[PDB]
């Protein structure tokens, strides 16, 4: 009776906050952007700029 | 195509250009040239 | 440009503030207070009537 999904699911309501950090996709986007800020913060790893 | 013709979500790529509002190379314009928001093909 | 730079994101939970950061993590924020409004005051009064 069950259907395997690679994403966690929650009950469907409409007024979720746009900046919800409890779902794994928006949390994933936020952590990738934070790591690229850490990668670009000092100039090393990018000289010649 | 069946998942297209049902879904409430419409994929509308001008949200990226509206958040950028951009215009050597700049990193704000390089991601626009890389993502190509004029392309409407999300198969 | 009457609050056009506020509608590029979520208009529900809006807030206005600013900060800057030195090298050693030291952050200096400025959160200006929201002063009163007369248009919102009269809208709430008309809503009460």
């Amino acid at each position: 009776e069950v259907l395997l999904l690679p994403i966690d699911h929650q009950p469907a309501n409409v007024t979720t906050p746009t900046l919800d950090f409890t779902n794994e996709l928006t949390n994933w986007r936020a952590r990738v952007c934070e790591l690229m800020k850490n990668l670009v913060d000092n100039q090393r790893y990018q000289p010649g700029w | 195509v069946l998942l297209q013709r049902i879904s409430p979500l419409q994929i509308d790529p001008t949200i990226i250009s509206n958040t950028m509002s951009t215009v050597t190379l700049s990193p704000a314009s390089s991601i626009l040239g890389k993502l190509r928001p004029s392309n409407s093909d999300f198969s | 440009m009457l609050l056009e730079p506020l509608l590029s994101g979520d208009p529900r939970m809006t807030q206005l503030a600013i900060q800057y950061q030195q090298y050693n993590g030291r952050t200096f924020n400025v959160i200006p207070e929201m002063p009163g409004s007369v248009i919102a005051d009269c809208v709430q009064l008309t809503a009460e009537v």
